[PDB]
């Protein structure tokens, strides 16, 4: 299922704002965009 | 009787693009000519800034939020991405002008300035110039979500947090999208050489 590898890529994208990496957790907002737009 | 175009884009605060802000501009004569410095980046889709001061308008519609600065290239016709599709969205056949500057200084802070958000999940693209407000927690599974964030189960906004030490292509930038309307109706927004 793609909803396993989605969930974990979303909890990297808030892991990195709850850290501080705000930049990083754009970038990784940027594939989650590209994911879902795939099939 | 000077249209109110230095309330547009000297305005204190913007919007964030999901809640992209609309200010209709009527009964007016606005000088289109010296918006070529009204820093910014600007490009008019149809006739040049110059020919606008000879053409009268029923309304004029001035469109203005904060997206990074990579993701202004979206804010064109004919353009997909996360803020073309779920955010803001000009139609194909658009003969306006969108202008865009960085606004690094304004709107980034130290620590994360959180105000500003773009939605990340919609069912559908967005039509032109649709706007969509709405904070329904996106159900990705089979799983009702109950209006909980949780697994599979995501709020659709997601916040910039621009922070002044992003590279640039991350820092924010205001845009204003300008879209001329001629009805069958007395043109009342004229130019300067009109």
């Amino acid at each position: 299922d793609k909803l396993w590898i989605l969930q974990k890529i979303y909890e990297i994208m808030v892991r990195l704002d709850e850290e501080g990496h705000g930049e990083a957790s754009l970038m990784v907002s940027d594939l989650i965009y590209e994911f879902m737009k795939r099939d | 009787n000077l249209c109110p175009f230095d309330e547009v884009f000297n305005a204190t605060r913007f919007a964030s693009v999901y809640a992209w802000n609309r200010k209709r501009i009527s009964n007016c004569v606005a000088d289109y000519s010296v918006l070529y410095n009204f820093f910014s980046a600007f490009k008019c889709y149809g006739v040049s800034p110059t020919k606008l001061n000879d053409l009268c308008f029923t309304n004029v519609y001035a469109d203005s939020f904060v997206i990074r600065g990579n993701e202004v290239s979206q804010i064109a016709p004919g353009q997909t991405g996360n803020i073309a599709d779920y955010n803001y969205k000009l139609p194909d056949d658009f003969t306006g002008c969108v202008i865009a500057w960085n606004s690094n200084k304004l709107d980034s802070k130290v620590g994360g300035n959180y105000n500003y958000r773009y939605r990340l999940f919609r069912k559908s693209n967005l039509k032109p110039f649709e706007r969509d407000i709405s904070t329904e927690i996106y159900q990705a599974g089979n799983k009702p979500c109950n209006g909980v964030a949780g697994v599979n189960c995501y709020f659709p906004l997601q916040s910039y947090g621009f922070r002044p030490t992003y590279g640039v292509g991350h820092q924010p930038y205001r845009v204003v999208v300008l879209s001329f309307e001629l009805l069958h109706a007395p043109a009342t927004v004229c130019g300067s050489n009109s």
